[PDB]
């Protein structure tokens, strides 16, 4: 089975700037690679086929090339409808086999996150559930690390997170983990801490709480 | 107007079959091959099969040869492919594709049309209603530049849910993040961003509403 | 089995190299079969006719293929090159007199411009790549040297085991299996035209370029094409060699090739294409100085390989860079970009048989051999110019 590796899953672009897209085979697959790009909630269409011919009624920025067995795709004017999903296929031999995603997406200026911790509501409480929020907000590169410290316990069991995609408005992401614990649990414990770690600052970003305020 | 239409979501329980549908129309159904494919979150494709709607003549991936079986119906133009003993693996979006020729040939060159997926999922927590939990910002602890506010919804089984703030009056600074199974039941939360003069003096509702568990819980944000 | 590995598979570009291939193959096959038994006003104007006629109507007809096919696409005229070629065969197996035997041959020119054009329109259309599309032309353009190579052999098998027109009635079955081939990967009855309209035949005949890869090809086969019909008449004046000597003596720049033009269609890349047809000429050119050198047939060997090969070499440089210098400089469309280079092929094999043996007959076979190999010689560095041509687009 002849796997077609695509190295980046994500690009980083700006609109106007030329980007290239890399897909390698593994078996000396001959112009039989085609290029899909699926668009944000639509489902996938082709634009290249046979590795270097422009399917109908895709824009002339759109180019591919082959060296060997590297296939290229290459964006010469990125525009705000150019950030999308694109795959690579080979129908060489069966079995038929995709290369993996590559999405891409704005460029801006990084920024911090905004941290903002959350205690359990009392309608939890009575039903005998807690769960702690923190939200991180807006910050602009997407990889970012939360550690829950309850009174420095480093817990990291029952944490769950939910990461958005990239804003339209602003280009920037954001991210909530939730902490569930019984309530008998969270009642001996006093201080609980919510810690954002991100590229722009070494010293990780705190939002602490105490239970008896 | 080639159109290949499949079915938006399906449930299945553990260890059952579910059987899948395309529906084809706008061109002559039995002059095209049908390509079945998979897709899970978060990863790549993956070929499951081909159908010849002519003579029915399959070919199946070696990995899903046991699973997915391909047939199809001329007399409706439909094409169905079967998965059977269905596991928490199978969940996933499968597309249904169309393959073209060459103009004035029969050679192939790329799947033109694609059907939009059908949403598998596979678990058995039988159709909970959502519990919605209103959170304030801590006691004390006043943020002149702004505050945040946001309403946590838990334990609710079919995935759509909606979620608005003051029934749609806000949406400037409005998050509202993708829901995450834990223990066969979602979870969701949103977060509203205003000044800091605004929350007191107007009260905030968040709405929530869900479709398939007919109910609509409003929660107003007290301070604590 | 063959019918599921067909009925169950992705059509690829492949069957249509195999259809050209067999389209090539079949053609030449009928051309070398006739010529054993085409002896059988007054044998001087109606031999040379009947040897000119095929080569001069497709020097004719290859125009307006070429036209043609951008006017309605490649399917069709492939599809008709097929059925004009089956109707030539069936008319060749039963026709005794003269007028007949002609019209037979005209018409097998016309059905061979048709598919030689079409095909290799279609090959350059399909295989946009260079790597590939040199590839795909060395493997096609051995059709010619094993139809030409298989011919002789065929039709003398059968000439005398079954009947006269057995080698016909066998090749009618074949041409009629690359019909079904064709209708299983093609379809003939649609009108496709190019949704560009490529350039003027005048402006592509005005190109230094392309008249430089035509000459080479022209100039190269011409040599083989005065070769072919004057060697035996030298070979029995000279060294009084029987009648099977001359059969095989020619078989070496046959053979040789076959080889070159399946092995330099890929070899042709990594180095360039210009020096490929550069040593080609030059290695042509020098064998046929040698040539008349030889006191015997052991003295003829070698040559013969050596002209077969560096014919094979400079058709394989050659067709490709007919396609990659209108995809440089012009519209891509290949449909009339072939037609010269067919052009070019035909020129030799309508004028040699009758000039070489003019020239002969005046001056002698050595004459006529170091005329050759010196014109092969001096146009060699005009190769040179294709190292680089300016995109100038």
């Amino acid at each position: 089975d002849i796997v077609m590796t695509q190295s980046q899953k994500f690009m980083s672009t700006s609109v106007g700037d030329r980007v290239s897209i890399t897909c390698k085979a593994s078996q000396n697959v001959g112009t039989d690679v085609s290029w899909y790009q699926q668009k944000p909630g639509k489902s996938p269409k082709p634009l290249i086929y046979w590795a270097s011919n422009r399917f109908t009624g895709v824009p002339d920025r759109f180019t591919g090339s082959r060296s060997g067995t590297d296939f290229t795709l290459t964006i010469s004017n990125v525009q705000s409808e150019d950030l999308a999903d694109y795959f690579c296929e080979q129908y060489s031999s069966y079995p038929l086999t995709f290369g993996a995603g590559t999405k891409l997406e704005l460029k801006r200026a990084d920024a911090a996150p905004t941290v903002s911790i959350f205690p359990p509501s009392s309608e939890q409480l009575t039903s005998g559930g807690a769960s702690v929020v923190c939200f991180l907000n807006n910050f602009y590169p997407k990889d970012i690390n939360v550690k829950w410290k309850i009174d420095g316990s480093e817990r990291q069991n029952g944490v769950l997170n939910s990461w958005t995609d990239q804003d339209s408005k602003d280009s920037t992401y954001s991210m909530s983990s939730t902490l569930t614990l019984t309530k008998d649990e969270y009642e001996r414990h006093n201080s609980y801490t919510c810690e954002a770690t991100h590229k722009t600052s070494t010293s990780p970003i705190v939002k602490s709480f105490n239970r008896n305020e | 107007e080639v159109k290949l239409q499949e079915s938006g979501a399906e449930l299945v329980k553990p260890g059952a079959s579910v059987k899948l549908s395309c529906k084809a129309s706008g061109y002559t159904f039995t002059s095209y091959w049908i390509d079945w494919v998979k897709q899970r979150p978060g990863q790549g494709l993956e070929w499951i099969g081909n159908i010849y709607p002519g003579n029915s003549s399959t070919n199946y991936n070696e990995k899903f040869k046991n699973k997915a079986t391909l047939t199809v119906d001329t007399s409706s133009s439909t094409a169905y492919m079967q998965l059977s003993s269905l596991t928490s693996d199978d969940s996933a979006v499968y597309y249904c594709a169309r393959e073209d020729y060459y103009d004035g040939t029969y050679v192939y060159y790329a799947m033109d049309f694609w059907g939009q997926g059908t949403s598998v999922t596979v678990s058995s927590a039988k159709t909970t209603a959502p519990s919605v939990y209103p959170l304030a910002p801590v006691c004390g602890d006043t943020s002149g530049s702004s505050v945040t506010l946001g309403c946590l919804v838990k334990g609710y089984f079919p995935e759509p849910v909606t979620l608005t703030w003051n029934s749609g009056s806000l949406s400037s600074g409005v998050h509202t993040f993708p829901a995450v199974l834990q223990s066969d039941l979602y979870t969701l939360s949103s977060s509203v961003t205003v000044t800091s003069s605004t929350w007191p003096s107007q009260s905030i509702t968040c709405n929530v509403a869900h479709p398939a568990s007919s109910t609509k819980v409003d929660k107003k944000i007290e301070p604590r | 089995a063959l019918v599921r590995w067909l009925q169950e598979s992705r059509r690829s570009r492949k069957l249509i190299l195999f259809i050209v291939f067999l389209a090539l193959l079949l053609d030449n096959m009928l051309l070398t079969v006739v010529v054993p038994i085409i002896p059988s006003l007054n044998e001087n104007v109606q031999v040379g006719l009947l040897f000119a006629s095929k080569a001069t109507v497709q020097l004719i007809t290859n125009p307006f293929i070429g036209l043609l096919t951008n006017r309605i696409g490649y399917p069709i005229p492939i599809f008709a090159g097929f059925c004009i070629m089956f109707v030539s065969t069936i008319m060749f197996a039963f026709s005794s007199s003269y007028a007949f035997l002609l019209i037979a041959r005209s018409l097998q020119g016309i059905g061979s411009s048709c598919s030689s054009v079409a095909g290799m329109g279609m090959l350059a259309s399909v295989y946009t790549d260079d790597e590939e599309r040199g590839n795909v032309m060395g493997i096609a353009l051995g059709g010619l040297a094993m139809g030409v190579l298989v011919g002789p052999p065929f039709g003398s098998v059968l000439y005398e085991f079954v009947g006269k027109t057995a080698p016909f009635l066998v090749l009618a079955a074949l041409v009629l299996l690359d019909g079904a081939i064709q209708l299983f990967v093609l379809q003939p009855s649609r009108v496709q035209p190019e949704s560009q309209k490529g350039t003027p035949l005048t402006t592509l005949l005005k190109d230094p370029y392309i008249l430089i890869a035509a000459g080479s090809i022209c100039f190269a086969n011409m040599g083989i094409a005065m070769l072919e019909p004057a060697l035996p008449i030298w070979m029995m004046e000279t060294m009084c060699s029987r009648k099977w000597q001359l059969g095989v003596a020619f078989l070496p720049a046959s053979i040789s090739y076959l080889i070159g033009t399946n092995i330099f269609g890929i070899l042709a890349h990594k180095m360039g294409r210009w020096l490929c047809a550069l040593l080609g000429m030059i290695i042509v050119g020098v064998s046929i100085l040698c040539i008349p050198f030889a006191k015997n047939i052991y003295g003829l060997i070698a040559p013969n390989f050596g002209v077969g090969f560096a014919i094979g070499m400079v058709d394989s440089s050659m067709m490709p860079i007919m396609g990659y210098l209108v995809d440089l400089r012009h519209v891509s469309v290949y449909g009339s970009v072939y037609a010269i280079a067919d052009v070019a092929f035909c020129m030799g094999y309508a004028i040699g048989p009758s000039a070489g043996g003019a020239i002969a007959k005046a001056i002698g076979f050595p004459w006529l051999m170091t005329i050759i190999g010196i014109i092969d010689i001096l146009f060699a560095p005009l190769c040179f110019f294709l190292r680089s041509p300016p995109a100038k687009e």
